């Protein structure tokens, strides 16, 4: 209890939600591969590998 | 003058005529137009969001 303006050592580790998201078309797809952040493994992987596909989503948030 | 003598018939139809399956060929080009305008909106419209 108290009041605190010392933000140097605050921080928060989240596991975040396994998520999902289903690319049902190629506009979903450019809409992700719009994303520099979503950075494929295999980038020879096809954008429409991806089409049709259920994304699973397993992150960390620091 | 040439009407007067027989009746004239002028085709006038730049060929359309030629093209097979006319409405099949208008209704994806109208598609074409519409994917690609899409695409550029719903990337403009999530840069904007």
């Amino acid at each position: 209890r108290g009041v605190y303006t010392d933000y140097e050592n605050t921080f928060q580790r989240k596991v975040e939600t396994p998520m999902q998201v289903h690319l049902a078309t190629t506009k979903d797809i450019a809409i992700l591969r719009s994303k520099q952040w979503f950075v494929l493994d295999d980038v020879a992987t096809p954008e429409e590998f991806l089409l049709g596909k259920t994304l699973t989503f397993r992150l960390h948030t620091l | 003058d040439l009407c007067q003598n027989e009746p004239v018939c002028a085709d006038l139809n730049g060929g359309l005529q030629f093209i097979p399956n006319l409405n099949e060929l208008m209704t994806r080009e109208r598609k074409n137009l519409t994917e690609t305008s899409e695409i550029r909106q719903a990337v403009t419209k999530e840069t904007a969001a």
